[PDB]
This record gives C-alpha cells, structure tokens and sequence, in this order.
C-alpha cells in the first residue's frame, strides 16, 4: 500500500561514483515475484537486478529496484519511472522521480555547537549539535569521526533537511551526537565532516572539544624569548 | 676601428664564452687592464642575452685561439647599451699586459611561456631562469603582474579570471622559481618586477599560478 | 614611515621600527620597535591536523622571526654573487596563512566505499 | 733596498678573478731593467709583464713583475720563484711563493657592530666596525656597500687578519668604515660585504642602519584574538 520512490542523494553519488535508484515495494498485493523495470525515457530496460531479501508480517513480498545510471545521465535532469508490472491488481504503478531542474546551489555553512553545561552536569551524556545550516540542494550527508576513525552511523542521528526559517531558498539539518559524560570530559576531539554538491571541495569538517568550544578556562602561555637586539 | 657587432664564442653557447670584438670585418678578441661588470653589463646588452653575471680574465695556450688582439681599450659605463656608445678613443696603444682573454658569462634571456592553454596564451605560468623551465608562485597574485604577463607575450590584456579557469589549467610540474611576484603594472617583462629570490620559494606545486589572457 | 622588519604571516608577527624624530636634536630620537603578534586562541598546535590538541603555549623566538636565508644578491667589481644574509639559518607555526591553503584528508564511510577525499580547513583562500 | 713577495690572496683571485701573482722588488740597486722571470717547479720562465715603477722619492730603480697564471696552478698547489737575474750587483734571489696546503676551514662568523653613542654624541665621524672572526685560512675581502653600490677604499680600513686570542686555529680582522654621522643620523643602510673560502656561498652581506640598532623603546603588542584564525 506503499512504495517508496528514494532518489540518489549527492552522499549515493560522491562517495559510490555510480547514482544508484530504487523503488522499495512495501506490502503491496499477493504477487509471486514483484517486477520492477527502470524505464528511461526511451524506454528500454536497463539492469535490474531486483532484490527480493525483507520479511513482512502480512506475507507480502518486497521489490527493491536497482539501476546502473551514469552521473552524466542524471545530471541532464531526466523523468525516470520504474514501470512495475502488476499481474495482481495490474495497475501501472508508473512513479514518477526527476531532478529539481535549475535549483540554486548555496554551500553549507557549518557549526559546531559544543554541548551546554546544563547538559555537562547531568554527568550523564553529552549532545554534540552539528548545525549544517543554509544549503539549497537539500540533500546533506554528515558523517562524524571520533578524532580520526569515522562513528557509527547509527550512533548520530541527522534531522531531515526543514526549510530555514529567516532566508527562503535555505535549508537546515542538525547532527545530533550523544556520546557520554565522560568521553567529552576526556577532551577527545569530534569531527563533524559533512558532504554536500554545493562546496566547490564538496566536503568540510568543523572540530571540537572541550577545550576549543567552550571558553571555561583559557590557558594561554606567551613567551618572547629575544625581544631586543638587532633584526634586518 | 670600432665595435661592429660582437660575439661570445667558444663557451657554453652564446650568452657565455670569451667575448670578441669585430671592425672592417675583422674579428678581434678583447683582452683589457680595465675591465669590470659594466662592460660585461654593455657586452650582454648588446648581444641579446639577459644579463651580465660573472667576468674572468682567464688563462689559456697561447697557440689556441689567437685572433688578434684589440689594442683600442674602452671603459664602459655600464648602462651603454652598445659597443659604439663606449668611449673607444685610444686607438694605437697596446694596453693587453698579458696573453690572456676575458671570458663574460651573462645570465640566459628571458622566456616566459604560458603552458597548458589550449593553444592560446593562456595556461600556467612558465618562466626560464638558467636551463630549467620551472613554474611561479602566487603568493599575493593580482592583477598587475596578469597584465605585465599578457603584455609579455603580446597577447593582449588579461581577462580578470575567478580562480575556476585558473584552477582547471593545469597543476604544474618542475621547479617553483619565483615567489611572492609584485609587479607595477609598467615594467615590460616578469624579470623586471620585483619577487623573491630564483628558486627561494615557500609553496608547493599544487600552489601554482596561471594566466589567462 | 615605518618600515616593516619581518611580515611573517603563519606566525602572525609583524616587526616594524620607525626613527621617530623626537626632537630637532638627531640623537635622541628613539627607534621605536613595533612587534603586533596576533595569538589565535582557537588553532591547534598542528594546524594542518584538526584532530590535533589545542595550543596552550605560544613561543616567539625572534631571533628566528628575523632569520634570513633568502640570498641576496651583490655586484662585485667583476662577479654578481649570491650573498647570505644570516649565519641563523642553513618548522612549527601557530596560524594559517593567508597566501596558502592547508588541507587535510578525511574518511567518508558510505558503507564500506571509505573513500579518503580532501577537506579545505580554511574555505576562503582556496576558493576564493 | 727591501723585497716583497705577495701571493695572491682570497681578495685578488675573486673581485678580479685572476690570480695575480708578483714579487715587488722595491729600489733596491740602480739597474737599467730588473727582469723578472716567474716559474714553475721544471723551471721554465712564466710570460710575466715586467712594469718598470716610477720614479721613487729615494730614486732607486723598482720593478712589478706580474705573471697572471690562472686558478689551476695556484689551486694545485706548486710553488713558484722568480728569477731576479742580477747583473748590477749579482747576487740572484730565489724568492720562492707558494699556497698555505692543508691549512683548515673554519665558517667566518661576521658581526656588525653600529658606532657607540658615546662618539654620535660629538656629531662627527661616525665608525661603523665589520667584525669578521672565525675563519680559518686567515685570507679574508671585506668591501663596504651604499645601497648596493660599493663605497670608496678610503672610506674604510680593513685590518690584516690577525690571530684569535682564545681559539688558536681561527683568526679575526676588523673593518672600520668612518662616515659621517649626519649620513648614519638618516638612518642610511651600510652594508659588509665579506668573501672568504669556508662560506657556502662564499659571500656574506651584513645591513646596519639606525633601524637595524638596538631598539630604545619597544612597542610590544600581543592581540589574543579567538577568532583570527589565518593572519591579518
Ligand atoms: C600535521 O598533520 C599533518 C596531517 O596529518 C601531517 O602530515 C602528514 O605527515 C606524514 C609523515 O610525513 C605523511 O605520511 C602524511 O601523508 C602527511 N599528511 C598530509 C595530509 O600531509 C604532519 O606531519 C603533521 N605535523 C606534525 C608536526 O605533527
Ligand atoms: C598551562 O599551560 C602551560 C604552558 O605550557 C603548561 O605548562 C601547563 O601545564 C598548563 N596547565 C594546564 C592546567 O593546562
Ligand atoms: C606604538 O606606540 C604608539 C604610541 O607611541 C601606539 O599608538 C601604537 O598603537 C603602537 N603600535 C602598536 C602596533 O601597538
Ligand atoms: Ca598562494
Ligand atoms: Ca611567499
């Protein structure tokens, strides 16, 4: 009764080279092998190598589509469609998927927001704000690093991109890192490397810890060793 | 009895070797008491190489090379362009003590190129300073030193690039030779304008510059 | 009419010293010895490292502030040569420069593609 | 009725380079033409220009006999005798010259020193001293510059290198160069051209001026600013 349409984010491209499409097919008829068919605007049948591996409770099958659609391709901002053939309630299920053709491209301009002292004397856990504010694209990807070996993805939880409240054609996301008390306290520095299509390097990371983003205790040494004599 | 036109022979090409001298087509080799970096300055000027560096008055077998010797001794300014503007009054006085010749080695001249363009002037910067083809830096870029390159060349004047041309033309191989490069906008080639010294830079290749004009 | 000693600009130091005539008298004018040193509280010791630990302790040798090594060059009665200009020098330093851009490669783990792409640590200089 | 047998020195073979080499005869007996005849170790006469000298104020007749062999025979190492042939008065001199061979090398070590406030105060004749110690072949070319130029040979004094008090092996020798303190008032650059062997560039220029001296009066300013990143 759903059948998601999820496009290739700029994170699917940048990293996999390769722009990969699906249609996830989510319990929807009693049909023995799910056809999905990408369908160019030509129309003929790319390789599809469909995948049929999740297990629901109502015994409904699943089809995950798959396409193979060069970057050149899909930057000619064409309307692609898996034409799922029904034999069961055969009803074209002819979803439509295109990129947002001329849309501006304004680069992140990232934040790293240290967590409140508030938080800090939960002596609990501590939330590590990434704020990924003001891109137009709308496609962001914010992975963390703990001071060199990259976190687990499920150990962030990144916001869905809202629209900015104050500019028009901005975007907002948030990486929320909840590590604990203890290993912010250590000063271990946490990185927060986002991947984005408007950069010209179309990657940045912002870094801190307790020490650089909370000005608790300030210890800074000056030595002038020479401050005299001759100099040309 | 005066200079007609001289030559550096017998050497490492043709901006260094033992300087001559010619007069009613006869070619006359140079040998002087008083000789110093300003008649190498007026002998690399007026030769076409770039400028004087070193001058000896070096020994050699007398029996090899004996043109003879020019009697009618000079004591160049320095800033004489030719051999005719040099005071060339004494003529009949034998003034050459000893056998022996003086060997000027001026610098090689100015090339400046424009490399990886698509075959206009344009590209990364490209200079020769003695035998290498070596790239600059920009360390404070602007658009005087654009404007002393394109009219290097005779290319006209520059397009006033937004680093994405510049960027896309070509990371550079060889030698950075100058850096911090500023220019006035008036001086008629890059050697001219002052930068640090020939090979003294701070920066790396994928710190190149290139001009588009 | 200051003249500027050093310009160093990763080590932000900017020496300068004027002869300010302080009187018709030439003798006791004083040679005034500007050094402005901007301290960055937030850059790390290894600027190039943005997991490096933040710099505590700022050390400014001047002696090697106003090193010279660039050879300068002379004009001999005979030769031009190259001249040094200090028995100092034959290196560690505290803030970006402006001139430069410094990078620094990060994993980006999309899966298992772990693709090690670049990161721009200042974003102006590099594209400007 | 003295002699003189001057080899050529680190100053003759390099602001000339030419090794000149003569052996002054200074009026010594009446003769018609003192011949000098330079050689090498078989003996054979070097081509050596033999100027008769002016005319002296005790009007005995002199000679320069100069020969000038190139770097070669000097760097080899072979020693050299003129032949003084003497038929007025004939005794023949065998004033034999040869090259310091396995003397060290020790870098020069050039200070330089501005003129004292003691003697500015008598506003005339300010002397500035090119201290160049800590070289070892003991040949050293000092050459005091204006702005690039080179400055008069009366305008300075350089000392014969004499040896170091307190490290037996290396030497030192001064360079007083006495200018007027109206010129050194202006803040006006000198500069010290040293050239001795153990260099690696075989040239050192020192600068002093008003501005390079000892500074009466810093103006240290330390901005600790949190957010200059990169510099002014
Ligand atoms: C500062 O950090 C940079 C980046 O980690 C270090 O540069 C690395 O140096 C090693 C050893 O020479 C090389 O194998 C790497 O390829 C370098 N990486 C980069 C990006 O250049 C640098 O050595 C560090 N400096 C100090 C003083 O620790
Ligand atoms: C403060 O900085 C100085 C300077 O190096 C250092 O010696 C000292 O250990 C530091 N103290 C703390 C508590 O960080
Ligand atoms: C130098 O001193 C003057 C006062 O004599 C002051 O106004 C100026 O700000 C100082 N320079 C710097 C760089 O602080
Ligand atoms: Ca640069
Ligand atoms: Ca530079």
């Amino acid at each position: 009764i759903r059948v998601f349409a999820i496009p290739p984010s700029f994170a699917s491209i940048f990293l996999t080279k390769s722009t990969k499409l699906t249609c996830l097919v989510t319990d929807l008829t009693t049909y023995d092998s799910v056809t999905i068919s990408w369908t160019r605007q030509n129309g003929e049948a790319v390789k599809t190598h469909t995948n049929i591996s999740e297990s629901h409770p109502n015994a409904t099958f699943s089809a995950v589509g798959e396409a193979s659609i060069c970057e050149d391709d899909w930057n000619s901002g064409e309307r692609f469609t898996c034409t799922v053939t029904h034999t069961d309630l055969p009803s074209p299920l002819k979803q439509t998927i295109s990129r947002p053709k001329g849309v501006a491209l304004h680069r992140p301009d990232v934040y790293l927001l240290p967590p409140a002292r508030e938080q800090l004397n939960l002596r609990e856990s501590a939330t590590i704000t990434c704020l990924v504010t003001g891109f137009s694209p709308a496609d962001v990807f914010v992975q963390w690093m703990q001071r060199g070996q990259p976190l687990s993805p499920e150990k962030y939880v990144t916001s869905a991109p809202m629209p900015e409240p104050q500019a028009p054609g901005r975007y907002f996301a948030h990486s929320i890192l909840t590590v604990s008390e203890e290993e912010w306290n250590t000063g271990e520095t946490y990185t927060c490397v986002v991947a984005h299509e408007a950069l010209p390097n179309r990657v940045t990371e912002r870094t801190v810890d307790k020490s650089t983003g909370k000005p608790t205790l300030y210890n800074v040494s000056l030595v002038m060793s020479d401050t005299a004599g001759t100099c040309y | 009895p005066v200079p007609e036109g001289v030559r550096l022979a017998d050497g490492p090409g043709h901006c260094k070797g033992r300087v001559e001298v010619k007069h009613q087509n006869q070619w006359y080799t140079v040998c002087q008491t008083g000789w110093s970096l300003r008649a190498a300055k007026v002998v690399c000027r007026q030769l076409g190489c770039g400028r004087a560096v070193l001058t000896q008055k070096r020994c050699n077998k007398h029996a090899y090379g004996r043109k003879p010797i020019w009697l009618s001794q000079m004591s160049c300014s320095g800033r004489e362009a030719t051999l005719q503007d040099c005071p060339s009054g004494p003529w009949g006085k034998n003034t050459c003590n000893h056998d022996e010749d003086t060997w000027v080695e001026c610098e090689d001249p100015f090339d400046l190129r424009l490399v990886g363009g698509d075959n206009l002037c344009s590209g990364r910067l490209e200079v020769l300073h003695k035998g290498v083809w070596g790239s600059v830096c920009d360390d404070n870029w602007g658009e005087k030193e654009d404007q002393v390159v394109c009219k290097q060349l005779g290319c006209g004047k520059s397009l006033s690039p937004s680093f994405r041309d510049r960027k896309c033309y070509g990371p550079g191989v060889g030698r950075i030779w100058l850096d911090n490069v500023r220019c006035s906008g008036e001086e008629q080639s890059l050697e001219q304008c002052q930068h640090r010294f020939w090979g003294f830079h701070d920066c790396t290749h994928q710190e190149d510059v290139a001009v588009i004009c | 009419e200051r003249i500027v000693l050093v310009d160093n600009k990763c080590k932000c130091a900017r020496i300068t010293s004027r002869i300010i005539r302080s009187s018709e008298d030439p003798n006791e004018d004083i040679v005034e010895r500007n050094i402005r040193i901007i301290v960055p509280l937030n850059n790390r010791e290894n600027i190039s490292d943005p997991t490096s630990p933040l710099r505590t302790r700022f050390v400014y040798h001047l002696s090697d502030l106003c090193k010279k090594c660039d050879p300068t060059e002379v004009e001999l009665d005979n030769q031009i040569v190259t001249a040094t200009q200090s028995n100092i020098c034959d290196e560690t330093c505290y803030t970006y420069d402006r001139n430069k851009c410094y990078t620094a490669v990060v994993p980006l783990v999309y899966g298992g593609e772990t693709k090690m792409v670049e990161t721009a640590l200042t974003p102006d200089a590099c594209y400007p």
